[PDB]
């Protein structure tokens, strides 16, 4: 009652095609906790996504690491969708490289 | 100055059986213990390596202890749901978080405990460690009966004895990743929006701990119009990340300077294109 | 090193 989150969606490492790397989607500010975090390759939802330990910040609003390997390239495209009860329609930030 | 705090989540599940609960121990920026409810094992489980080296004794100790405070949050939301009168149909959350800190000597500094029903402060433990903020009149009931009670009393004993006799014993045993501070690794880059301006981005990338200063100056003076600063993040390794943007007029991009605090930082960095 | 007491609100 009730915080819609705020979205990062961003790499661990400065991104380089063909080289190994992490997805993340930081979500925080967000009250309750239900929600609902998919990344997403050219669409299509990413299977092995794991994620943080739920905790908050002072304010008592909540936040959570999605993440997952990857291996960049140049055509594909990666994104966050998250659902959550503040929201009319799920909220979809595109990786930007950077940021 | 150093922290140990434990963070808990309960979140009732009226539609059948008992709450989510969740519980995360931090040595400052640094999470080194977890319990959920919905995993598999019913142990509070390691989440950073000098935590490992604890015998069985420890880990039963904190899984009993973490099973008492969860067992006191579903007890709680029945409480609260009757005080605040509202339907056993909805869902509802109860969030606590307590810890101690140290100072630079490692002596006691500091103790909190505060509680949260729905995302509002209900509860807290205050400075004195003696007595109780109460948020309305529901806390109101909880404070006189607390203060009956001598709640305050076994807490302040913990947060100022037992709590720091902890957290000092896990910054020996961690003392090569929790007394080691990451300097940011920076860099700038730039993003031509049109012909006439251009954006200027300065990175700060895994450093440790999460407390940084970012900050821009044009011909050496602070500015704040025309920038954005992101919220820092999580790296996902342990470290974390942020930056700041400014919007500049084009070939202005020399009078710009970014400036970088941070405590593995010996002097304050600066950054020009 | 949790609390060893988690007093409920009431008791
Ligand atoms: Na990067």
């Amino acid at each position: 009652i009730q915080r819609t989150p705020k979205i990062q969606v961003y790499s661990r490492h400065p991104a380089e095609n063909g080289k190994s790397n992490f997805l993340n989607c930081y979500v925080s500010g967000f009250h309750p906790s239900d929600i609902e975090v998919d990344l997403l390759k050219n669409g299509e939802r990413i299977e092995k996504v794991e994620h943080s330990d739920l905790s908050f910040s002072k304010d008592w609003s909540f936040y959570l690491l999605y993440y997952t390997e990857f291996t960049p390239t140049e055509k594909d495209e990666y994104a966050c969708r998250v659902n959550h009860v503040t929201l009319s329609q799920p909220k979809i930030v595109k990786w930007d490289r950077d940021m | 100055s150093h922290s140990m705090r434990y963070f808990f989540t309960s979140v009732s599940r009226p539609g059948r059986g008992e709450p989510r609960f969740i519980a995360v121990g931090y040595v400052d920026d640094t999470q080194f213990v977890r319990f959920d409810s919905d995993a598999a094992s019913q142990r509070m489980e390691p989440r950073a390596p000098w935590i490992e080296q604890e015998g069985p004794e420890y880990w039963d100790g904190e899984t009993r202890k973490v099973k008492a405070h969860s067992q006191t949050h579903r007890v709680d939301l029945g409480t609260l749901r009757g005080y605040y009168n509202q339907s056993e149909a909805g869902s509802h959350t109860v969030q606590r978080m307590y810890g101690c800190d140290v100072g630079s000597d490692w002596r006691f500094l500091r103790g909190y405990h505060q509680y949260a029903y729905d995302g509002k402060d209900y509860i807290a433990l205050k400075e004195d460690l003696r007595s109780w903020t109460a948020a309305d009149m529901a806390a109101q009931t909880t404070k006189h009966k607390w203060e009956a009670a001598h709640v305050a009393e076994q807490l302040r004993a913990y947060l100022e004895g037992t709590c720091v006799e902890w957290l000092r014993r896990y910054l020996e045993n961690g003392k090569e990743t929790l007394q080691r501070t990451d300097a940011p690794k920076t860099h700038m880059t730039h993003h031509a929006v049109s012909d006439h301006e251009a954006t200027l981005r300065c990175w700060a990338l895994s450093f440790y701990p999460a407390e940084i200063t970012l900050t821009w100056q044009r011909d050496g003076e602070d500015q704040t119009q025309d920038t954005e600063l992101v919220e820092t993040r999580p790296a996902g390794d342990g470290t974390f990340q942020k930056w700041a943007a400014v919007v500049v007029p084009s070939g202005q991009e020399q009078r710009y300077t970014c400036h970088v605090q941070h405590e593995g930082l010996p002097k304050p960095l600066t950054l020009r294109w | 090193y949790l609390s060893p007491i988690a007093s409920p609100l009431l008791d």
